[PDB]
């Protein structure tokens, strides 16, 4: 299903004109299928991994949860009574209008706030290339660090909280694999939140990159549909806006 | 009530005459020469789990195959008008009851030997104008229908509505509790057998809704874990006599009333069903239904013998048929185990052993058939075997379409 | 009777069916043919003769006069009476006929706690729910018939000509009632107008001809009127009957496995459209069976012990195997009955519920040398019958016996603290006990005691290994719990009967067994040790006699090793009490079980921890002392009979056995105890607030907390219904209250292992129809409590001297004063008047604590009323009588009982009440008294009466029609008869089995009269035949 | 799952060559995934939108709901009987070839008919920027309609049908706000269609615009990747094809 | 084992699979010891035909 949610507004009997668009004083209930949630979820998983540095500077307010935003309303959910008769969702997950209202402010509010610190975590953190393509190469931790120590101009945000940047950072790059605790060495493997993503970036020895090679093809594919490449030397009258 | 079965003459073979002598006259079971409610007559009586089959007859679907050619080969009536004679045998009178040798002074005309000769019923008007005493006759010649338009096992017809079992279905069919598979075909055909019945009878839905509960169990569907509502069949161990349903009532968790009508003819391709008194019964226990009410629809044409080509009103093959979902029985209870298997009836290793068990078991009835079709040919003269061929028994056609047909039935 | 006679093939003779009672079968068919009724309509005023009018109809001169099929005359209730129409054989005796409302419906509410203290005027509201828990339970149970469909007859009565209705032979009374609106007389008053809308076609019955078996027909479909809270009940027994089917074909098969194929049959059965032969349960009952039995001997060793005999009969009774001691006597006499024995064997078949250890006696006191002969000799009896037994510490008391005889030649230390080599051996029983030395040999020396290390090496490697084999039918249900399901558990090993020869009768498990241990004792009593107090001459003697028993040739060892197990896999089935039998185990100390316990509930869940009582005996099970004197005679001579082929013999003997219906009978005893069961732990787990999770139609009528105490009471009410209605023997039920908690969840039987392991078998008792039936006979006495006379909601007690209307059921006017409204006080606790000095006026305690005078309006909650009635009556009641005073007693039900009166005869209710207060006490309440005007047909001048109570919720639902003789009435609350009751009768888009249940009870519906044929097969049985 | 749907084939146990693409009359179901509904429903929503003006001008022919190109059958779903070995999907929703013949001309007959209305709606809703993107800004409804009234050519279609493009338009402009029948005022909120995504568009005054912003970027790394602009400055051979 | 309405008794064979009586048996004396109250009543009739 998709759209608005809609319901029974003569009651009981749902047919293609006993529905109505379920208004109300929250603006009105769209439903949130399976992928949109993957979108809102994807957005604030990028927010929340900045959890350290929103307490250290007491700004943000708790982690964004999406639960937050939505809701547990059935009816019928379609785009136009008609459709919406054929897609019966019960306790589905609706984002009321207003909601759909935060759920965008609140991830533009702190869009911004992240924004800004990310941007001096990074003017610190490509400051030594954290990303090679073949095989390792390490470099010894303090000298790293008492290096950077320098290097970054005092207006950065990396100096005033360095392991309160570092702890986010180290979900950002599978380059800083953080000392365990109880053995106080490294771990081999590096967890950074984005897992999957990252391993699937990597310049496989195998081919190329998959992320390279996959989309300077899907490129190709939409300009080859798009300008109308197909039909090229046709031979007959065609308007000069078909090119 | 219902008076307007459309039938079909048993094929030849490319045999001569039809494929039964005079000894098959007086050795019926029951009722004399009378082959009107037979079948299951050699049943009546159970000794034990041994499936009754004597020399003559080398089989369980034996005594009704026999009962086919038999019957059409004094089927004059209803396909001509004339009550005619074949070998010196003919009806006593128009009710049509015992068959006893021509009468003199007046006899009957000799019956022109034809094969697939298509009944109209409305033919014979002494039909309709003495319908209560007649009436198991079109029971019976309705199955001969089944049995004719098909050369691998009888096509019935399964359905399932698409809401749930009626009040009046549901305290009936709670009386058929602790009853096998077997007698339940012996129930419902003598039910519909005797006397004229209407269409939306009680007795009628809840047998037809009786055998469509029992293909979700022969498939395995509706198992211990889900039925169809609080009806299944248990089915007992392979190498242990599986001949054994039995309608078991629980409480567990129901399955759901489908989005559409399942309305599908069903046959068994594998000429296990000779053998096997639980096919022949699933088969003629759905067969009672399509009795007091014609055919839902016609039948596909997609595949079916040579002969069942485009029949009058029995066959077609325009928008208006069913399609035919045949199955093979080894496959079928192989795939029924695996279903056993998927919600946790059976363990992992039951699952292959199952298997195991069940196809020795229908390797004996493929040793049986292949030993008796060889001992009792087709052009010695009669059909107790009907020639099926060692080149089958083993090419499942769309089986694998038929339990797809089950978990769409019940979902 | 399943089985009548068995005609065996060889021998040719009729074997005809024939602390602990013989366990007999439950009453399971019961049917009668007249209507499917509990609720009549009684009508209880009579009517004031009026003057007919229209009167019979008239067939030419003839004038046919028809009785009126629906009660008529002034109010006509709808009064409960199970089976008021029955016309049947015979009724399980235990019904419920409440009065009509106009009499003291309390009687029928006295079950539970009410015998005792309780006026029989009056039933103790506070275990109402208790108490109308088993009203209805027998209402139920009344009303677990079948319906015979008796013979129609082709109705020619005009507007219902062409019907097919039915006789009624019993008494023709019925015919009328039957059927509503057959025949209608158009004689225009409520009642006549009302059938008059009956739908021809609804009446007589539906179907036509269906499977005509003969000439009858296999189950009809009647019409008739059959309220479909009855027509549910039957519907659910048919189910319950149907569901214990078993397919009367497979019977060949179940005796011919049972038996092992020792004896074979073939029962020949007449399959018809009908036919019903309960006398399966499937083997997910039959384990709440056996763990029922569990309950009942529980640590009682007397109620055990029947078992073990009943067996060591029927295996003796019927082996091939003769012991006697006439070999043996000779064999050793140169140089120099036993019920032991079988009860050693049959105690197997039962090792779970009743071990058999050794006699005490049998050890040879641990102070004795082994010098001592009479002593050591004592011991060789204690070792040769050690296996023998069912004991899992045997092999350890036995290896102890000797380790304490010579305990100065041989003093080894033991490794069990707080014991020595001096310990009484029987003192040894218990796992952890065991001696490490014995555990393994190793630890011993050969040189420092030598004996024992031989001893201990001995029995390490000699002791029988454990065995096992099937039993029984596949299609029968194992009904047992630990072992597997239907196969067994032996303490030697076993083998299929191999050709006797000198091979197989000198190889079994005890042949060694009994070799090698005399072999061990000859070293024994040649020891230089011995020496000391036997002599030379003497010692050669001791030789003599112990190698006399050892070559002696016994044929009980290849009888206990390929003849006995074929005997308890058949016996095993043919008896109506199951073998319970827990694991055996030789040596592997931590899993060897050393305790066997029944739970009510799994301990997780069990608040007030109360272990099975099982618990406080040495061994797990009821420890059956077996003289080793005994057994090793009969262990060392058992020469079977000169000419003996197997399969004749088994094969005879097992024919008697299987003539009687033993073996369904247990089936069947089967099934109801799990009814019985899924009920009783239903109703007592219902009348607790916690416990067990069952549906609570009930939980809004008042009933205080059940204690563990009061349950087994509520307990006993359940279980002893059950009983009368099936008329059954012995326990079923009642083990579960007569000790611990009645109040059961899920039984499960579990045994833990020395090596600290719990196995529970957990048994849930498949879904009781018996119980799903009254779950919907409870949910339906909410909706339609009236017509068992009790009444929902408060009674309001304001005085009112109208010379109007009145209704006190539902009364039109609004609640007098709602309870949480302005200027209502709640009488507090005790409800307790505080005369008050000088002037001022008497005053009520309130419930705010504070004093409050009352002139005013109370709201009094029943408790409070029945704590002080002496003073409600003389303070309160009066201001109330002189309009001044409003009383709100507040009780959830009640049992109400009305009284009409004519509306023309001035009388005030004051007394009529009073006559109530009187007998409220704490210790319960009398029916709540109201006073209904009698509705009059012509306007008459009514005089005026003062009336007190009424209800709050309307509770005249259960008044059915009031003047059905008239055109109308013109005064007392009038009412036409209401076509909800009958929506299939009247309604047009009635639906053949529709009901209505939970809401409200219909009357005319469509009930399946079935025609029930009961084979009772009776075969011939063919023996095996020598080969 | 993904790909065609198999069911065991001939007799035998389940096996990797037990199973066959269960073809027949129709064609070969093919299983719809997910996502897979996500843009049919997408698409089919995108169209159900002009329901008003399908039904002014009798073309159409009724609601188009998803659920009527699919079914209902179960089996094993892979990409061949190996690996569809994994995938035991019961009662999954597939779709037949012949149905994605007509899910697809449905869509392509059904885009030319709104493709066409939709340009009429739009040569008069563009011409009137009905988007601004900071604060809001009104113009009464009277003027502004009567005033299109003039501007709009004679050949339009918003002119033959004014509230049957009306209608339609409401749900794709949150700039037109209907008034209310049983009040007879706005809404303050806009509900159209597109709830959501028209929500996640407006550019946020905290961040420019998040589908900007986060486009410019994947473009990026899709070059990045691409091209091969890593190892632009690697000392070692290349084969001109790489680049 | 006897067969309803008009059907010849079928005695079981020895594969365990109840034949028919009018034919050629060989009967295993020992079965002929526990067995011949049938034997006389349903093969001997048969014999003598």
């Amino acid at each position: 299903p998709t759209g608005k949610l809609w319901r029974p507004v003569g009651t009981s009997v749902a047919t293609i004109d006993s529905l109505a668009i379920v208004s109300d004083r929250f603006g009105q209930y769209s439903f949130v299928n399976e992928g949109m949630r993957e979108t809102f979820s994807k957005a604030l998983f990028d927010i929340n991994m900045w959890q350290p540095l929103f307490q250290a500077t007491k700004t943000g307010c708790g982690p964004i949860v999406l639960s937050s935003f939505t809701t547990t309303t059935s009816g019928y959910v379609g785009a136009t009574a008609g459709d919406a008769l054929d897609n019966p969702v019960t306790n589905g997950v609706f984002i009321s209008t207003v909601q759909i209202m935060n759920l965008q402010r609140t991830i533009a509010a702190r869009m911004r706030d992240v924004a800004l610190w990310q941007k001096h975590l990074d003017t610190a953190m490509t400051m030594l290339t954290p990303d090679i393509s073949a095989g390792s190469a390490s470099c010894n931790w303090k000298s790293l660090l008492a290096f950077a120590k320098d290097i970054l101009p005092l207006d950065n945000l990396c100096l005033t909280y360095p392991n309160e940047f570092y702890n986010v950072a180290i979900h950002r790059y599978p380059a800083l694999k953080p000392g365990n605790p109880d053995t106080k060495l490294p771990d081999a493997q590096a967890h950074p939140l984005g897992e999957v993503a990252g391993a699937f970036n990597a310049a496989t020895s195998e081919v190329g990159s998959l992320v390279g090679s996959s989309s300077t093809l899907s490129q190709a594919i939409s300009t080859m549909a798009g300008k109308d490449l197909d039909l090229i030397e046709a031979d007959t009258p065609l308007p000069v806006s078909v090119f | 009530a219902q008076r307007q079965f459309f039938g079909l003459t048993y094929n030849f073979y490319g045999q001569p005459a039809p494929l039964f002598d005079l000894n098959d006259l007086q050795e019926l079971a029951g009722c004399y020469a009378r082959p009107w409610t037979s079948r299951f007559s050699h049943l009546a009586i159970s000794t034990g789990s041994l499936p009754v089959w004597s020399a003559r007859y080398p089989s369980v679907a034996s005594r009704n195959i026999v009962v086919n050619t038999l019957l059409g080969a004094h089927l004059n009536p209803f396909a001509g008008g004339q009550i005619t004679s074949h070998q010196g045998i003919t009806w006593r009178d128009p009710v049509l009851s015992s068959l006893a040798p021509v009468p003199a002074i007046q006899p009957p005309p000799v019956w022109a030997v034809a094969e697939n000769v298509l009944l109209d019923s409305n033919n014979y008007p002494t039909y309709v104008l003495n319908l209560s005493s007649m009436w198991p006759i079109n029971q019976d010649v309705h199955i001969m229908t089944m049995w004719a338009l098909s050369d691998q096992g009888p096509i019935y017809h399964l359905e399932v509505p698409v809401d749930p079992m009626p009040a009046a279905t549901t305290a009936a069919l709670m009386a058929y509790t602790g009853v096998p598979i077997a007698h339940l075909a012996q129930t419902a055909y003598r039910f519909a057998g005797q006397l004229p019945q209407s269409p939306d009878s009680t007795m009628v839905s809840t047998i037809r809704w009786l055998s469509a509960i029992w293909f979700g169990s022969l498939t395995g569907r509706l198992n211990r874990s889900r039925t169809c509502n609080g009806f299944y069949f248990e089915f007992a161990k392979p190498a242990l006599n599986p001949d054994q349903a039995v309608l078991k009532w629980n409480d567990g968790a129901r399955a759901a009333p489908p989005a559409a009508a399942q309305s599908s003819y069903i046959r068994c391709i594998s000429p296990h069903w000779q053998h096997q008194i639980v096919e022949v019964a699933g088969a003629l226990m759905s067969q009672s239904v399509t009795a007091v009410t014609g055919l839902p629809a016609l039948i596909d044409e997609a595949t079916l013998p040579a002969w069942s080509q485009g029949v009058a009103n029995l066959t077609g093959n325009g928008q208006g048929v069913v399609p035919c979902l045949d199955y093979n029985p080894v496959p079928m209870a192989a795939a029924r185990h695996l279903q056993w298997r998927q919600d946790g009836l059976i363990t992992a290793a039951q699952e292959a052993q199952l298997n195991n068990d069940y196809t020795a078991y229908a390797l004996t009835i493929e040793r049986h058939l292949t030993a008796m079709l060889v001992a009792n040919p087709i052009a010695a003269g009669r059909m107790p075997i009907q020639p099926f061929n060692a080149a089958d028994f083993g090419q499942a056609g769309q089986t694998a379409a038929a339990v797809a047909l089950a978990q769409a039935m019940f979902v | 009777n399943a089985i009548r006679s068995f005609l065996t093939a060889w021998d040719d003779i009729r074997i005809l069916s024939p602390d602990s009672a013989v366990a007999n079968g439950p009453e399971l068919i019961i049917e009668d043919t007249g209507l499917c009724t509990s609720f009549m309509l009684l009508d209880n005023i009579p009517s004031a003769h009026l003057t007919k009018e229209l009167i019979g109809f008239t067939w030419f001169m003839q004038m046919y006069q028809m009785t009126p099929p629906l009660p008529e005359g002034a109010v006509n209730r709808i009064v409960c009476m199970t089976n008021w129409a029955s016309l049947g054989d015979e009724g399980r005796g235990l019904e419920v006929r409440l009065p009509p409302p106009t009499d003291s419906s309390v009687h029928a509410y006295k079950t539970v706690l009410s015998r005792g203290y309780i006026d029989n005027a009056q039933f103790n509201p506070l275990a109402l729910r208790s108490n109308v828990l088993l009203m209805l339970l027998q209402f139920t149970l009344s009303n677990l018939k079948i319906n015979k469909s008796s013979t129609f007859t082709s109705d020619v009565t005009t507007i219902t000509s062409g019907r097919m209705i039915r006789a009624f032979e019993g008494r023709p009374e019925l015919l009328a009632l039957a059927y509503p609106g057959r025949a209608v007389l158009p004689t225009q008053t409520k009642n006549a107008q009302f059938l008059s809308t009956a739908i021809a076609d609804r009446i007589g019955r539906l179907d036509r001809a269906n499977l005509i078996g003969g000439e009858v027909s296999a189950m009809v479909e009647c019409m008739e009127l059959c309220d479909a809270l009855t027509l549910h009940i039957r519907e659910t027994y048919i189910m319950l009957l149907r569901s214990m089917h078993q397919d009367p074909t497979q019977i060949v098969q179940i005796v011919n496995e049972c038996a092992n194929n020792l004896l074979n049959s073939t029962i020949p059965i007449s399959l018809r459209p009908t036919i019903l032969c309960p006398w399966f349960a499937s083997s997910e009952d039959l384990r709440l069976q056996q763990v029922m039995h569990l309950v009942n001997i529980s640590s009682n060793t007397a109620a055990a012990l029947p078992l073990v005999e009943a067996l060591s009969t029927l295996l003796r009774s019927v082996t091939p195997l003769v012991l006697d001691p006439t070999v043996l006597t000779n064999a050793i006499t140169t140089i120099s009955d036993y019920a032991a024995f079988w009860k050693c064997i049959a105690s197997w078949a039962y090792n779970g519920l009743v071990t058999t250890v050794l006699s005490e006696d049998a050890f040879p006191d641990s102070s004795q040398s082994i010098t001592h002969l009479p002593s050591m000799w004592k011991c060789l009896f204690l070792t040769l019958a050690g296996p023998m037994t069912s004991d899992p510490h045997s092999p350890v008391k036995v290896f102890m016996a000797l380790a304490n005889l010579l305990a100065q030649p041989e003093p080894i230390a033991i490794g069990v603290p707080g014991m020595h080599q001096t310990t009484p051996a029987s003192q040894f029983s218990h796992p952890g006990v065991w001696p490490p030395g014995f555990l393994n040999p190793q630890l011993i020396n050969p040189q420092q005691a030598p004996l024992l290390r031989a001893f201990a090496e001995h029995i390490r490697a000699n002791w029988p290994q454990p065995s096992e084999f099937g039993y029984g039918s596949t299609l029968q249900g194992s009904a047992n719990l630990f072992i597997p399901s239907n196969r067994m558990v032996y303490p030697w090993p076993n083998q299929p009967l191999p050709r006797l020869t000198v091979a197989p009768t000198y190889d079994s498990a005890m042949s060694n067994w009994i070799s090698t241990t005399i072999a061990f004792f000859i070293r024994v009593v040649n020891s230089v040790n011995m020496t000391a107090t036997v002599n030379d001459l003497t010692r050669r003697t001791m030789t003599g006699v112990m190698t006399a028993m050892r070559q002696v040739k016994t044929m009980t060892p290849f009888y206990i090793q390929h003849m006995c197990p074929t005997e308890l896999s058949v016996l095993a089935s043919v008896t109506v009490t199951p073998p319970f039998q827990v694991p055996f185990t030789r040596l592997v100390q931590n899993d060897v079980i050393t305790n066997v316990l029944v739970a009510r509930v799994d301990p997780a869940q069990r608040g007030d921890a109360a272990v099975d009582i099982r618990a406080t005996h040495a061994t797990f099970a009821a420890a059956l002392p077996v003289d080793p004197a005994a057994i090793v005679v009969a262990m060392l001579c058992g020469q079977t009979e000169t000419n003996l082929i197997p399969s004749h013999h088994y094969g005879k003997a097992f024919a008697p056995l299987f003539a009687s219906n033993a073996m369904f009978t247990r089936n069947q005893r089967a099934v109801i105890t799990r009814e019985a069961f899924v009920c009783a732990r239903s109703a007592v787990a219902q009348c607790q607030d916690a416990g067990f999770l069952v549906p609570r139609p009930l939980d809004a009528l008042r009933q205080f907390d059940v204690t563990s105490a009061a349950a087994a009471e509520i307990m006993h009410a359940v279980n002893d219904a059950f009983k009368t209605a099936f008329d059954l023997d012995g326990a079923l039920l009642d083990g579960l209250a007569l000790y611990g908690d009645p109040r059961i969840a899920d039984l499960s039987a579990a045994y833990l292992q020395y090596g600290g392991n719990v196995v529970r078998e957990h048994v849930p008792p498949g879904p009781s129809h018996i119980h799903r039936a009254l779950q919907q006979v409870e949910s339906t006495f909410m909706a339609e409590m009236n017509l068992f006379n009790v009444a929902r909601g408060n009674l309001y007690l304001v005085q009112t001297a109208t010379n109007g209307n009145w209704s006190p059921m539902a009364p039109v006017a609004a609640p007098p004063f709602v309870r949480g409204g302005p200027n209502v006080r709640v009488v507090g606790r005790f409800g307790t008047i505080v005369p008050r000095p000088n002037g001022l006026e008497p005053q009520l305690i309130d419930d705010g604590n504070v004093p409050r005078d009352i002139a005013g309006d109370w709201v009094y909650p029943s408790d409070v009323l029945q704590v002080s009635v002496a003073v409600f009556r003389d303070y309160v009641w009066p201001m109330v009588k002189a309009g001044r005073t409003r009383v709100l007693v507040e009780l959830g039900h009640y049992v109400y009982t009305l009284h009409y009166y004519d509306p023309q005869i001035s009388l005030d209710e004051a007394p009529i009440l009073e006559e109530w207060l009187s007998k409220i006490n704490p210790a319960g309440i009398p029916p709540v008294p109201f006073c209904i005007p009698i509705p009059q047909v012509y306007p008459c001048i009514t005089a005026r009466r003062v009336h007190y109570a009424f209800t709050s919720e309307n509770n005249n639902d259960s008044l059915f029609s009031t003047n059905a003789a008239s055109i109308d009435t013109a005064f007392g609350e009038n009412a036409a008869v209401s076509p909800l009751r009958w929506p299939g009768l009247v309604d047009p888009n009635y639906r053949v089995g529709t009901n209505d249940l939970p809401n409200r009870i219909t009357l005319y519906n469509s009930l399946y009269r079935y025609n029930f044929t009961y084979p009772t097969l009776d075969g011939i049985m063919y023996v095996r035949s020598a080969t």
